[PDB]
């Protein structure tokens, strides 16, 4: 990855691939980015590593729901699998332990 | 400063995002527009005027945008328009979902140049599929004629009368059906003219065997009704006029000017017997004519109606068989226009309106259109003007097409099961642009109200047996039904044209990278 | 002390502005360059829109208001006009070499060895290009005309359908094929009618065996078809006959009046008879043709027109036999019209294409014509397809001209580069680092390339280097000069074989006019730009 | 793009990102190092800077010309920043440390062009920068005698190096002489505060001198200071932090008196509080004294009645550099003014420098402070004699840390690009491009002194090129006879972590640059 | 030659490097040499017609209207309202000598206006400006040497006044007190005497009270033994 400079409303000089600190320097306005900032936040205050991840994940799930709603799937179907198949995959990953 | 202030440029990954998502925004606009349940808009003419139909072409001429892909795919909307007149909305559908299918592969690392190219394939496996499952067309037919023109405009306001404007536009077609020296032609344009009066109902109107005019005698002397009448058609004035050089006078004795007013009159007389000299009743001409002209016209019992515009004489000349001279002196007796039945002119509300509508095998016509408004009669014109249009294209090309989504159903299949054997990196672009073409009977579907995903998994999974090409949906039921039993059908052309027309829109935007703009025309 | 009212720029500062106009307007194109080039669209400011690839009319429509980038788009056409072909290759050609040469300037090398070093390069670029990396075309045939068709119309919107429309050019080419004195067969481009009407797809588009006319006929009572056409091509109106200024109409005996205005009409009546009575069944004319003709000709059962192009007058008369008559007088002083100035064809029809009609003269006699009818999905894609058609049809005529080829994809520039790198060592002493900056800047072509490839640059470019290297130190590896890029697998390949070919001329005088420009603006070292 | 009614990021807010973005970097960094490009060498020139009061400010350093410049581009202030470290960590190099990292984005700004991918950019950088540093380390030159002269002498030629650029060059042996004189004396810490340096206006450069001691200005002397002798041949110092003169006994002190007979006992009590610490100190036995806190007409004329020296209001650093000269020891409480705690030194005078009065006190054997005395006709010639002056004792202060030196004028780094090109021969060919564009870069310095100097630089290099690579280690650019013959001969020398530092700012900064690839600028807050 | 950069990088976007770039004017290499000769050779074409006893007056007009007429080139140079750089260095160069020696801060300006004019010409022809300083350092160390050679010594006695007196002449020579100028002298070098440490030692100037009262006559200036103050 690579670094990026970023000039918040002070002038002052961030340079960084740290996804946490280039989304806190920058001025989100759109809401449902804001929400997704906070989990990215939440995710560094419990952790402290892999805010990208939560990003990159965030933005995928969102596209692939788009999609499934252009199908003909509704909302309600598409939360239900999603959360089905967290459920399984939070299942899966203590067995991937190596 | 090496460009100018003013100029502005983009590139990149933004540039070509920007351009799928201007298309699919337009393709959005007239998505609910398609279909037998379509519901119209209203849209608010600039100068004043409502336009209020479901017309993808109406609608999308209407529209003001400022992206550059908003106004390709603008124009992309008139050629179809003006190629075939048909399949408006269904090209600007499609057009949006190839180019969302291509943003999906333009968002990973492939090149623009392989999704052209796996384009231009399915392109040309599209067009071979089509005319593979393509049915020949008897036109002597008049029942299929009828019924193809009715799966044409079931999905207009036209509907509700759908046998009186099938057998409208089917004659005004054939009897507008015209071949000379060796060369055919329809020409829908310029003859077979549409004229709207509105008020009264609309199941009067109807196509007349001649053309009608909103002209009256030129003075009420003259008959308003002939049984049989001879009709000469003129294109010069029939008054004294200037001529081009200059010509000026010099009177010096008492009766020079005397003589000279005497010869106006008698220039005139000798036109009026030039023209009497054929026997006519009828005169139309382009142009005014003079008071004396009229009185030596009524001394030999003939009508004269003047002002007449070009086109509407031009019309006149082909339904009675007459043809248009400009110097009387040269009238012959095969100009004369004999063929006409009947010449009537008749107050219309508080208009005169003059009627030639006896004509023996007359080659122009004029449709009547009587309705509720203004805009009602509007909407019903250009549904004629489809109907006409598909009238043409079907009768040029006698192939026919399963409609109601069966066609892109299978052209998709087709293409889909040719795709397993490229085992190369355009096969997905390939398969991706085949199945683009389920978003017919998906937009079919939702307008209709069904389930979108069921029903299309449904018609997906009937179309890979080894007959079921014909299989569609029912727009106004949604339910999957066979399209031989429920009649929908359309022209070969239509579809070709629709899908060549999208998918070179796609390559189109497809090929742009890069936006400059702010540029004077500098000219 | 100076006082004069206006900025002056001199020393580096000046230099380093030239070089970043140049370098500016090299970057603007920079991006549609080889078959992995993407196409432009430029708007007008009042929604007017142009999509389009050709370098030469992207900088002809952009504003510019450097001097330096302006000699730069005026470079681009005059490449354009001289070639056809290559008019973003000059331009980036010359960028890099301006920006080389600044280099080379800024390590306090004068420019005059700079000035030396490049056009002894350049001559030297030429004369290995002569006598080392051309292909006679005898020992090809026509596909040798297919391959440079194709090359040619590869990045352009036209590229993936070269298949068919190299086929259709080179047919259009050898159509209009005539030979002068000295026995030079000549192919005069531009006598080809481009028509465009959107409408069904590419692959629809048809090339004429005669001639097209982007007119109708003057009125609806005509034949819109003749079998036996006996063209009658004329260069006046057809109206009602007025006095000149220098001629008045005085009446003293009013008698005369009538005569008068009934001769100011026969008279054109006359020559109506005149010329129909020899024959002719078709009548093109220049101007205009009032109601009264009009019917004279509806009569006979003739096809008139009128407001036709002065151009394609001359072409269907050239093509069909007939003679250009601004006037019906003879050597005796008198109104005639005799059957030899009439023209033949073996159909003239007016098609209908897509809610539109043009006159087709089909089969010319005495001479072969042709032109082409594209069909495209909107305006602007018509548009760019005319200028890839043109390109294309330059191309051909180049390389039928000058029968002589060289390879493509960047095969002669790396050629070049190592040529002149290993001949700079011969030649002075301070010009040797200028003949080793231009072999540098002649390399950027398959470095653009590779880079709108999406692929690695540096790589790709050094085993074209290596392989170019082999080819001129072994001699029995000398068929490793046609090694050019193949873009879609992003590898070298040979380019001779593989059908990727260039007229010679384009390389030769890209070269001599990047040259050219880069010494023009080398020379300049003080600006003074005096305020409006 | 599209309205969008609900944007994302805050309007007004500019992104730029891709190859275009690194070149306008890389551009950038060459608009920089150009500001600076002719300051370096013995023929470089001074710049000139006014500031929105209408102050100039003209200095040959490149660092306080970097600060001057209000950079504000994200990647241009790299380069300021780079330039501060190396002037904080060494104190000389920061015009090199500029025209370095600048000359290597130049280089391989082509490459970038081609689409390179920034890592393996970076790597190179990196590998290059280890096998400089560990090669500077090898080669260079030092000597293990611990002989007090033959330091002395490295010393001295190595500050008249580091002085051989600015406009006190004309006098740089003895100016090389003074720093390291000032520099042997400090102790242990080499504290920069423990050496003064003083302007007096008018005077020439020769005039300016080093007091064995320490000397500072007069101080708002009061009334009846003129009757104290000025001059003293064994003074003992009293250095104290005492206000004597009369006063409030207390901030909130209040006095509550009933009776005439207590009003007159108080204030009998004011004045005998004050005589009491006015005789102890005299009782003490200095002659001089000095206090960080103001002194009163009172205490003046009392100290000259008794014939004794008083000088109020003395700057902190004055008074601590004369305790660490004399050797005394600050008193804030002058009832116990032992012997210990007195200040002692041969001569103290009062002498007028320039037309100011500067108390002297010189004869301290023992000192451990310095003071420099600078001369000049204006107040920035002072200025940038003081710059040159603390270039010139930090470079002597790192070579007390360590005796390791490098021939200068360009010799070290012909030496280090010649073995970096031969480094990179051996290598299979993606990394030996980006390699042997460092070892080019590297070539900067010399030719930028052979551009300063006037010379035919592409001559010079093909020659120290051509020697360096058929034997000779300290070969450079020779300005006087315009040639090149060997620097280390000729006493160009510099400390060896110079170019060390010099190297490793200079690649980070590289490297740093290369990495970014997008920039995004929010809208200013408060444009006010 | 001002402006600084205006390039607005070669792809398009914007390039700002420094703060206000565009309202920043900047001079490179030897037209600001130029223009710095030009400065300085004006100032010192202004101070040379003031030099020597024949020499004319500057007459100072300040902000607020007061009008000083003076003859002394560091008085007219601090009160001289300049803007450009090099005239402050003219200026603070005279300061300087002033307050080194009290005279002869008009030759410093004039013969600093000379140098810089002879080096304009040297430049003119292709010599580097530290090749023309480093000539000049080697001629005033030459100057200086002949000037210690070719010095002559006074005796600075008390009991023979004689060439102090004269000394104070040559320097009241060129002012307006050269109509009481031997009185003048005499007064100056008696108060000089009177106080001042013999033993080569400084001269302490705070301990010579300058008092001037309306009134009078010049030649009534007079030199008092003991203090004089505005009291009663
Ligand atoms: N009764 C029907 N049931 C299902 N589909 C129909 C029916 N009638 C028409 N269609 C489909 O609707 C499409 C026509 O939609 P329409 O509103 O006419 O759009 P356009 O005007 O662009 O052709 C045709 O492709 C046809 O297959
Ligand atoms: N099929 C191909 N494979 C590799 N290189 C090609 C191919 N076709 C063209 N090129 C090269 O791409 C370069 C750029 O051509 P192009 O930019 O399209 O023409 P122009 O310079 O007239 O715009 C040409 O020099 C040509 O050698
Ligand atoms: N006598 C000399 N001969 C040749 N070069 C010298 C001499 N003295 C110093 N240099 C060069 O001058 C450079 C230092 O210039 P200067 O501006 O004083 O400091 P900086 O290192 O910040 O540039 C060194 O690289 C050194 O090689
Ligand atoms: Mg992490
Ligand atoms: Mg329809
Ligand atoms: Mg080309
Ligand atoms: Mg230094
Ligand atoms: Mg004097």
């Amino acid at each position: 990855g690579m670094n990026k400079m970023v000039i918040n409303h002070l002038e002052k000089l961030f340079v960084t691939n740290d996804a946490a600190t280039i989304l806190r320097e920058l001025e989100v306005q759109h809401p449902a980015a804001k929400m997704i900032v906070m989990a990215s936040h939440m995710q560094e205050q419990e952790v402290g590593d892999g805010t990208n991840f939560v990003l990159v994940f965030a933005g995928a799930l969102l596209e692939l729901a788009e999609e499934l709603l252009r199908i003909g799937l509704s909302v309600s179907e598409v939360i239900e699998g999603y959360e089905i198949a967290c459920r399984k995959a939070h299942e899966i990953l203590p067995n991937l332990v190596c | 400063l090496v460009l100018s202030q003013n100029t502005k440029r983009e590139s990149g990954r933004k540039v070509q995002s920007g351009n799928i998502n201007a298309a699919k925004t337009i393709a959005d606009i007239i998505r609910t527009c398609l279909g037998p349940k379509s519901m119209m808009k209203m849209l608010l003419d600039p100068m004043g005027g409502i336009v209020m139909t479901n017309d993808g072409n109406a609608i999308l001429r209407e529209i003001q945008v400022q992206h550059p892909a908003a106004k390709s795919m603008i124009e992309i909307s008139r050629t179809q328009d003006e190629e075939v007149g048909d399949g408006t909305t269904s090209v600007i559908i499609l057009a949006g979902e190839m180019l969302s299918v291509a943003e999906h592969f333009l968002e990973q690392q492939m090149h623009p140049t392989v999704v052209i190219s796996a384009y231009r394939k399915a392109l040309d496996d599209m067009i071979s599929t089509l005319k593979k499952i393509s049915i020949p067309v008897d036109i002597s037919d008049s029942d299929m004629m009828l019924n193809i023109i009715n799966s044409s405009i079931t999905t207009k306001a036209i509907s509700r009368w759908s046998s009186l404007a099938c057998n409208i536009a089917l004659d005004a077609v054939k009897m507008v059906q015209f071949e000379e020296n060796g060369r055919k032609e329809i020409d829908i344009k310029k003859y077979a003219r549409v004229e709207k009066i509105p008020g009264g109902i609309i199941e009067d109107s109807c196509v007349l065997r001649g053309v009608m005019i909103n002209k009256d005698v030129t003075h009420p002397r003259m008959r308003r009704y002939i049984k049989n009448p001879r009709i000469v058609l003129l294109d010069s004035s029939l008054e004294y006029k200037k001529g081009e050089s200059q010509t000026d006078i010099e009177i010096t004795r008492e009766e020079d000017f005397t003589r000279i007013l005497q010869m106006e009159e008698e220039y005139i007389q000798q036109l009026c017997e030039d023209i009497i000299q054929l026997k006519p009743d009828v005169v139309i001409t382009e142009k005014g004519i003079s008071d004396l002209a009229q009185h030596y016209l009524m001394r030999a019992n003939i009508t004269a109606i003047r002002r007449v515009r070009k086109t509407d004489n031009n019309r006149i000349a082909r339904a009675c068989g007459a043809r248009i001279v400009s110097r009387p002196e040269e009238l012959r007796e095969d100009d004369v226009g004999t063929g006409a039945g009947l010449l009537e002119i008749k107050k219309i509300g508080d208009e005169y309106f003059t009627f030639i509508t006896d004509c023996k095998d007359p080659k122009a016509c004029t449709i009547l259109l009587r309705g509720a408004s203004k805009e009602i009669l509007s909407e019903v014109e250009r549904n004629l003007q489809d109907a006409m249009q598909v009238c043409r294209n079907v009768l040029l090309d006698p192939q026919l097409v399963p409609g109601g989504g069966a066609s892109e159903m299978a052209v998709a299949h087709a293409l889909t099961e040719k795709s397993k054997a490229m085992t190369g990196v355009e096969q997905w672009p390939y398969r991706a642009v085949a199945q683009a073409l389920e978003v017919i009977p998906r937009t079919l579907i939702q307008n209709c109200g069904a389930s979108t995903i069921r029903l299309l998994t449904s018609l997906r999974a009937k179309h890979t047996q080894e007959n079921c090409e014909t299989w569609g949906v029912n727009g106004e039921t949604g339910t999957l039904v066979d399209m031989k039993e429920l009649g929908i059908w359309e022209p070969l052309a239509v579809k070709l044209q629709t899908y060549k027309t999208a998918v070179e829109t796609a390559v189109l935007l497809l090929r742009i990278d890069d936006i400059v703009s702010g540029h004077k025309k500098k000219g | 002390p100076l006082s004069v009212f206006g900025d002056r720029s001199t020393g580096e500062t000046i230099r380093s502005q030239n070089v970043m106009a140049a370098a500016s307007i090299a970057n603007i194109v920079k991006s549609s360059l080889g078959p992995v080039g993407l196409d432009k669209m430029l708007v007008d400011d009042i929604g007017d829109v142009t999509i389009t690839n050709d370098g030469a009319t992207i900088l002809k429509l952009l504003e510019v208001e450097h001097p330096a980038a302006k000699v730069l788009c005026e470079l681009a056409d005059l490449q354009d006009k001289e070639v056809g072909d290559g008019t973003t290759s000059v331009v980036i050609i010359a960028a890099e070499l301006l920006k080389n040469a600044d280099e080379l300037v800024k390590q306090k090398i004068h420019p005059t060895s700079v000035i030396s070093g490049y056009r002894l390069a350049c001559k030297e670029a030429v004369r290995y290009i002569n006598e080392n990396l051309i292909v006679n075309t005898d020992e090809l045939g026509r596909d040798c005309l297919i391959n440079a068709a194709k090359t040619s119309m590869s990045s352009k919107i036209i590229g993936i359908n070269g298949d068919f429309f190299a086929n259709m050019v080179v047919d259009a080419v050898l159509a209009i094929k005539y030979t002068d004195i000295r026995g030079q067969p000549r192919y005069p481009v531009n006598s080809v009618n481009i028509l465009k009407a959107h409408g069904r797809s590419q692959m629809e588009s048809m090339l004429i065996s005669g001639y097209a006319l982007n007119c109708v006929v003057g009125s609806q009572g005509m034949p819109k078809r003749i079998v036996n056409a006996k063209i009658a091509c004329l260069d006046f109106s057809l109206q009602k006959t007025k006095m000149k200024l220098g001629v008045q109409v005085v009446i003293t005996d009013p008698e005369k009046l009538d005569q008068i205005r009934q001769r100011e009409s026969d008279i054109t009546k006359e020559r109506i008879q005149k010329i129909l009575a020899t024959g002719a069944n078709v009548i093109l004319t220049t101007g205009g043709i009032d109601d009264m003709c009009l019917k004279y000709f509806v009569e006979a059962g003739a096809m008139a027109v009128r407001r036709v192009l002065k151009r394609d007058l001359k072409r269907i008369a050239k093509a069909s036999g007939a003679t250009i008559l601004s006037t019906l007088a003879n050597l005796e002083g008198e109104e005639t019209f005799e059957a030899a100035m009439l023209g033949q064809a073996e159909e003239v029809v007016q098609e209908r294409i897509c809610d539109d009609e043009l006159i087709l003269i089909k089969n010319t006699k005495a001479r072969t014509s042709a032109s082409i009818i594209l069909r495209g999905a909107n305006d602007f894609m018509c548009d760019e397809m005319e200028r890839s058609l043109h390109d294309a049809l330059c191309v051909v005529k180049r390389v039928l001209e000058s029968k002589s080829v060289v390879p493509g994809g960047g095969a002669v520039e790396a050629a070049l580069s190592i040529y002149l790198e290993n001949y700079a060592t011969s030649m002075g002493s301070r010009e040797q680092l200028a003949i080793a900056e231009f072999a540098r800047s002649l390399l950027v072509i398959p470095n653009t390339l590779a880079v709108n490839a999406a692929q690695d640059s540096t790589d790709l470019v050094a085993k074209l280097r290596a392989f170019h290297n082999e080819a001129q130190v072994n001699p029995e590896r000398k068929n490793l000069k046609w090694i050019g890029l193949d873009l879609s697998n992003g590898k070298p390949r040979d380019n001779k074989q593989a059908g990727v070919f260039e007229p010679t001329i384009v390389k030769v005088k890209s070269l001599k006019f990047a040259t050219e420009a880069a010494i023009t603006i080398l020379r300049i070292d003080d600006l003074i730009k005096l305020h409006p | 793009m599209m309205p969008t009614p609900v944007i994302l990021l805050k309007e007004g807010t500019d992104s730029s990102q891709g190859i275009p973005q690194l070149v306008s970097n890389i551009s950038a960094c060459q608009v920089i190092a150009e500001a600076v490009r002719t300051t370096l060498g013995p023929r470089g020139m001074d710049k000139l800077i006014v500031d929105g009061r209408g102050k100039a400010t003209i200095s040959n350093d490149g660092a306080t010309i970097l600060k001057l410049l209000d950079v504000v581009h994200p990647a241009a202030k790299t380069l300021v920043d780079i330039a501060k470290s190396q002037d904080a960590e060494v104190g000389d190099g920061t015009t090199s440390v500029t025209l370095l990292a600048a000359e290597f984005l130049k280089q391989v700004k082509p490459y970038v062009e081609e689409g390179l991918h920034p890592q393996i950019i970076i790597r190179a950088f990196r590998t290059a920068t280890q096998l400089a540093v560990n090669k500077i380390k090898e080669i260079a030159v030092t000597v293990k005698k611990a002989d007090k002269v033959e330091q002395r002498k490295l010393l001295e030629k190595c500050a008249m190096t580091a002085l051989s650029s600015k406009l006190i060059s004309q006098q740089k042996a003895f100016f090389a002489k003074m720093v390291v004189d000032a520099v042997m004396m400090l102790d242990d810490l080499l504290q920069l505060k423990m050496i003064g340096i003083k302007k007096v206006q008018g005077g020439a450069l020769e005039d300016s001198q080093l007091v064995a001691g320490v000397a500072f200005k007069k101080t708002f002397s009061y009334a009846g200071f003129e009757m104290q002798p000025k001059k003293y041949h064994n003074p003992k110092i009293a250095l104290l932090n005492v206000e004597l003169e009369l006063k409030a006994e207390k901030d909130n002190a209040e006095i509550r008196v009933h009776t005439v007979e207590d009003y007159q006992a108080i204030v009998d009590a004011e004045w005998n509080i004050l005589y009491d610490k006015l005789e102890k100190i005299h009782h003490s036995g200095a002659k001089v004294v000095l206090s960080k806190l103001p002194i009163g007409d009172v205490a003046t004329q009392y100290f000259a009645d008794r014939d004794m020296f008083c000088a109020g209001r003395v700057p902190e650093e004055d008074l601590k550099r004369t305790m660490m000269a004399c050797g005394g020891s600050i008193q804030t409480s002058v009832n116990a003014l032992s012997a210990d705690v007195l200040g002692r030194c041969q001569v103290f005078e009062e002498t007028q420098i320039g037309g100011e009065r500067y108390n002297f006190f010189t004869g301290c054997p023992k000192a451990k402070t310095c003071t420099f005395i600078l001369r000049g006709g204006a107040e920035q010639f002072m200025e940038e004699t003081e710059r040159s002056l603390h270039d010139a004792i930090m470079i002597v202060r790192r070579a007390i840390k360590n005796d390791s030196v490098v021939a200068g004028g360009g010799a070290i780094e012909m030496e280090l690009s010649k073995y970096l090109r031969d480094y990179s021969r051996t290598i299979p060919g993606k990394q030996q491009l980006l390699i042997g564009a460092y070892a080019k870069a590297l070539e900067i310095i010399p030719r930028q002194l052979c551009d300063n100097a006037g010379f035919d630089a592409t001559n010079i290099l093909n020659k120290l090129r051509a020697r360096h690579a058929q034997g000779g280690t300290w070969y450079g650019v020779d300005i006087n006879n315009e040639d090149i013959a060997d620097n280390f001969e000729a006493f160009v020398w510099e400390p060896a972590m110079v170019r060390i530092n010099a190297l490793t700012a200079a690649s980070e900064a590289a490297c740093l640059i290369v990495s970014v690839d997008e920039t995004i600028k929010n809208p200013r807050s408060t444009v006010d | 030659a001002s402006m600084g950069t205006l390039a607005f990088d070669e792809y398009g976007r914007p390039f700002l490097i420094i703060k206000d770039q565009d309202r920043k004017s900047r001079l490179m290499g030897l037209e600001a040499l130029k223009s710095h000769i030009m400065a300085a050779k004006a100032v010192a074409n202004t101070m040379r017609t003031s030099l020597g006893p024949n020499g004319l007056d500057k007459m100072m007009v300040d902000k607020d209207g007061d009008v000083t007429v003076t003859n002394d080139g560091a008085t007219i140079l601090s009160m001289m309202d300049v803007d450009h750089q090099i005239a402050k260095l003219m200026v603070e160069l005279s300061k300087s000598q002033d307050d080194e020696i009290g005279d002869g801060t008009t030759g410093v300006v004039v013969l600093a206006g000379a140098l810089l004019e002879e080096a304009e010409q040297l430049l003119d022809r292709g010599i580097h400006p530290i090749r023309i300083a480093d000539g000049y350092e080697q001629a005033a160390r030459v100057a200086i040497e002949h000037l210690d050679k070719i010095s002559d010594s006074v005796l600075v006695d008390i009991k023979d006044t004689e060439p102090l007196i004269q000394t104070a002449k040559t320097t009241l020579g060129s002012k307006v007190v050269n109509s009481c100028h031997r009185q003048m002298a005499e007064i100056a070098v008696n108060a000089v005497l009177t106080v001042a440490d013999m033993e080569r030692r400084d001269v302490d100037f705070e301990l010579i009270k300058v008092e001037g009262k309306v009134g009078g006559r010049l030649e009534d200036t007079k030199l008092i033994k003991g203090v004089i103050v505005d009291k009663d």
